[PDB]
RNA sequence: AGGAUAGUGGCCUACCAUGGUUUCAACGGGUAACGGGGAAUAAGGGUUCGAUUCCGGAGAGGGAGCCUGAGAAACGGCUACCACAUCCAAGGAAGGCAGCAGGCGCGCAAAUUACCCAAUCCUAAUUCAGGGAGGUAGUGACAAUAAAUAACGAUACAGGGCCCAUUCGGGUCUUGUAAUUGGAAUGAGUACAAUGUAAAUACCUUAACGAGGAACAAUUGGAGGGCAAGUCUGGUGCCAGCAGCCGCGGUAAUUCCAGCUCCAAUAGCGUAUAUUAAAGUUGUUGCAGUUAAAAAGCUCGUAGUUGAACUUUGGGCCCGGUUGGCC
RNA sequence: GGACUUUUACUUUGAAAAAAUUAGAGUGUUCAAAGCAGGCGUAUUGCUCGAAUAUAUUAGCAUGGAAUAAUAGAAUAGGACG
């Protein structure tokens, strides 16, 4: 009787699962961008192709059709908000063209490592599930993140952890009563 | 001409062709008829209990020479004798008589897979215990 | 079902009370009134889902009880008594008067308002009738019935009523070139300046109607409301004074209000 | 953290128009003991089995179950 | 058929294979971390490149 | 015409005319048929499913009947019969879980004989009570979301640019290869607690405690092809067994059974069955019919589908809107 | 209002087609699936956009058209204007 919660995925498997090609290349993404499932790559992969087909589908349509214009713009809001797409790319065929590349540069992990808080993307995997960081003033322990520059402005380490300052670290304590002991 | 006509008043023609054409289709029929239902030992089921009666040892059709160690079987709802491959090495021993077993088929909808003729089904449990668990140990089978 | 109907299940309850599709898999059953299940406002949806004034129907009906609250002049103590269509509430409390009218969005929307503005209403006239002993009377769009107004007052007119009786301040015939508004349709909310009519006698008397815009619609005759004359409504009127501009319009208008 | 939070007129107002269970996790009033629900049904099904006060059927069952 | 038949050698390689067990090793590398080494094995580690790129190169 | 109905009306009766439906598939049978809103699936067209959270219907073990009532043909209401089934101090008496839990049986196949009315709502005379409606928690790998299992510095090797071009010396820095070593690093789980909630139990918070892998140990399939992944070791000897299809095995097995290695996906993976795409192998879009299955032995012919051309063109006259086009 | 309004199919537009769902606007459930909330203050009076829009088959009503397809028309004129 209470009305069944809505759930759909964000995902879709390979059509053809075993081609040399696709596998090598998208474990070439995945040992750069420090990465541990094709279903997070398949996952990514969809959505561009859900973008992909509503700028197909809309490209199709004439100029000054207000669903274009309100939708196609309402699209490039996002892409912009994100930073996937530029500041000044709004012709709607670089979104023909964006790549899974431009999606996995503007995740969190990747970005933690080009800002160098990481010397490792899976460095940065560890931080960030560790809670050795917060893009705002609220920490976040999810590599997929999908940024809104904001954050990025606002990236700092965990306040509520070393590197951020605010405790020591638990296997800090531990190493200090260690070398109290020692001393005692 | 082409045969199939072209007017725009002749849909039912085209209905009750396609009908008659389609009762030449395989799926068509069986599931209007509903074959698996009224005629099939399972009864369109995707398994089934039974009851092991004796063991069989039919030999391998060509080209290719050996037993492949199945079984006899009677059903429960039905009552219908049904054959039963059991799979692998020394799972005859495990599954020797009287086990209330469970059957599946094996993966062709209704034939034999290779060379095990006249059978269309398999074993996949013993009682409640699954036969690949018994061939690597990682269980054992209630004796009795 | 061998009987009147008593529950409600959300996603029966209508789209325009915006009530959500979970806390609870029952909904409000608006009991039986002057107006409508559907085009009706029942009072727990509104002091709960329109103000927060409360949370919960138990402090609703606290309030209804402890009478702060009062329809057509009258205390109507129940949770779920439809305020429907044009209809006047007024508050004690904060010496509010709120007013039940529609947008153009499809919702019935809260129009504070004043006690005057509260103390006199309009009214749809439904039908016309000669009662008993020759007592002509009529009925309006909110289950008032109303005895020996003037002859001129005929069918789709409206009146202008003293809420302290159910008696007339004014009225208004229906012709070619009167302000309206509308009830029913994709055009729920607009005011749209009659243009002109068309009969097909036999059934659906239809109204060609258009905005100050020129923007021109269609709609049935007893969907549309007569509110007066062209230029002054006989009320305030709400946010937008039914235009319905585009989804880009809309959106520049609020990005101006951020 | 975020919450809601309501201030009342004044402490009478709050201890009529507030929940009891939020009276008495605040400490200004007492949660009544009660048994289980159940047991609560299992009377009402009872007396609901039994009609009138009951003093009647008291001497009768006693008249009875004398011998 | 000749539905009946040896039924008695049922299990005779099973039971007659010379029992050999798992030598131990350290626990690997799980997930992102397996596909890590895979990354670091099969391009930046040029173990096998000949002309066609093996895998499992058998003792050659 | 009359009766009944709350009301029209073969709804029923009296009398009367003998009509009414039908290949434009009536009527009869079957349905693992309640219907719809909708779900999977796709370029389009489409095919399939849809008991199943919302809407309308039907039912309360099968049938019939009826009282009360505004409202029932009520079944958690009565009467009977039918098949079920209980208590008997054997005279008699009381019932219909396709409500919530729960049990037997059926099976391939399916949860606790729990807490609460805190909310959502409903009901009563009524704010105050009641509500297995409902919410809560438990079982729960049905399905969906996120995402740990590990990482980082330096120390023994191998590189690529540049500088010296002072040889093969440095290699500044590389990026890995490592029975190298160290740290910091929090989580799972333990929480003191507060918070959570009707009370809670859980989530988040954070104390205190909680890793170096022996730690806290990721499985499931497979390695001849389609189809990515061993010309590795031992065993077996067309036997045992593998394999969707092809096929492997008859003493050097790249397929079997084990060890090792390697690839695929990953807290999921496979298996069986049904269904869609594939499938232009249902073909309206859009099939084939000489020989591959298929042109009736030939002709007539009703319904059906299809059915030659023609009947107003033309020009002028103005008008004002959209598109650009000077400015 | 009196009036002749011979018939259709077709085609255009509109009203209407219960929600949920679907597509889709906006929205930081810490991301996400979700849901429809939220955001902003001088944080004491408080302020404030939202919860769009689209789709909705045939059939039914009105509906501009009059190509296309048929469709009867006054012939041993009971023929129209009269």
């Amino acid at each position: 009787p209470r009305a069944p919660r809505t759930y759909s995925k964000t995902y879709s498997t390979p059509k053809r699962p075993y081609e040399s090609s696709r596998l090598d290349a998208e474990l070439k993404l995945a040992g750069e961008f420090g990465l541990k499932n094709k279903k997070e790559i398949y996952r990514i992969s969809f959505q561009l192709s859900k973008i992909r087909r509503a700028a197909r589908d809309l490209l199709t349509r004439d100029e000054k059709d207000p669903k274009r214009l309100f939708e196609g713009n309402a699209l490039i809001r996002r892409l912009v908000r994100v930073g996937v797409l530029s500041e000044d790319k709004k012709k709607l065929d670089y979104v023909l063209a964006l790549k899974v590349e431009d999606f996995l540069e503007r995740r969190l992990q990747t970005q933690v490592y080009k800002l160098g808080l990481a010397k490792s993307v899976h460095h940065a995997r560890v931080l960030i599930t560790q809670r050795h960081i917060a893009v705002g003033k609220q920490i976040v322990n999810i590599p997929s993140f999908m940024v809104r520059l904001d954050s990025e402005k606002h990236i700092d380490f965990a306040p509520t952890s070393p590197f951020g300052g605010a405790r020591p670290g638990r296997v800090a304590r531990r190493n200090a009563a260690r070398k109290a002991e020692a001393s005692g | 001409g082409k045969g199939k006509p072209r007017g725009l008043n002749s849909a039912r023609k085209l209905r009750v062709h396609r009908r008659n054409n389609r009762w030449a289709e395989n799926n068509y029929k069986k599931r209007l008829l509903g074959t698996a239902f009224k005629s099939s030992p399972f009864g369109g089921s995707s398994h089934a209990k039974g009851i092991v009666l004796e063991k069989l040892g039919i030999e391998s059709k060509q080209p290719n020479s050996a037993i492949r160690k199945c079984v006899r079987v009677q059903l429960i709802k039905n009552g219908k004798k049904v054959t039963a491959f059991v799979p692998n090495d020394g799972c005859l021993n495990f599954v020797d008589e009287n086990d209330e077993v469970l059957l599946a088929g094996f993966g062709r909808k209704g034939k034999a897979k290779g060379d095990i003729p006249g059978v269309r089904f398999k074993v996949v449990k013993v009682s409640g215990v699954s036969l690949l668990a018994l061939w690597k140990e990682k269980k054992e089978k209630p004796r009795s | 079902a061998r009987g009147p109907k008593k529950h409600l299940k959300r996603l029966a309850a209508p789209h325009h009370w915006l009530l959500d599709k979970l806390s609870g898999c029952y909904a409000p059953r608006p009991s039986a009134g002057p107006h409508k299940l559907r085009e009706s406002l029942p009072l727990i949806v509104f002091l709960r889902n329109r103000l927060k004034y409360a949370l919960n129907g138990r402090e609703v009906k606290a309030i209804l009880m402890q009478r702060h609250v009062k329809v057509d002049g009258k205390v109507r103590t129940d949770t779920t008594y439809p305020a429907g269509f044009m209809d006047v509430i007024t508050l004690d409390a904060t010496n509010e008067n709120f007013r039940l009218v529609y947008d153009v969005k499809g919702r019935f929307a809260v129009h504070r308002i004043t006690d005057e503005e509260a103390s006199y209403k309009l009214g749809k006239v439904k039908k016309v009738q000669l009662g008993k002993k020759g007592v002509p009377y009529v009925v309006t769009h909110d289950g008032r019935t109303i005895r020996y107004p003037d002859p001129n007052i005929k069918v789709n007119d409206t009146v202008k009523i003293d809420l302290a009786s159910g008696k007339i301040t004014d009225f208004i015939k229906f012709d070619a070139g009167k302000l309206v508004y509308v009830t029913g349709g994709r055009n729920l909310g607009r005011i749209g300046t009659i243009v002109h009519k068309e009969r097909h006698d036999g059934g659906f008397d239809l109204v060609h109607i258009k905005d100050s815009l020129d923007n021109t619609f269609v709609t049935r005759l007893n969907n549309v409301f007569v509110i007066g004359e062209q230029g002054k409504p006989y009320i305030s009127l709400p946010k937008g004074k039914g235009i319905k501009l585009s989804i880009a319009e809309e959106r520049d208008r609020r990005r101006a209000q951020q | 953290s975020v919450g809601f939070g309501l201030v009342y007129n004044s402490v009478a107002e709050a201890k009529k128009f507030e929940p009891t269970y939020r009276l008495v996790r605040y400490g200004l009033a007492e949660k009544v003991e009660k048994a289980s629900r159940q047991q609560r049904k299992q009377k009402k099904n009872r007396d609901k089995k039994i009609f009138g006060t009951g003093k009647r059927l008291a001497k009768k069952v006693a008249r009875r179950n004398a011998d | 058929a000749k539905v009946h038949g040896s039924l008695a050698r049922a299990g005779k390689v099973k039971s007659q294979t010379p029992k050999v067990e798992k030598t131990e090793k350290p626990k690997k590398p799980k997930g992102r971390a397996y596909k890590r080494l895979l990354y670091t094995r099969r391009f930046v580690n040029v173990t096998l490149v000949n002309g066609k790129r093996r895998m499992n190169p058998g003792p050659s």
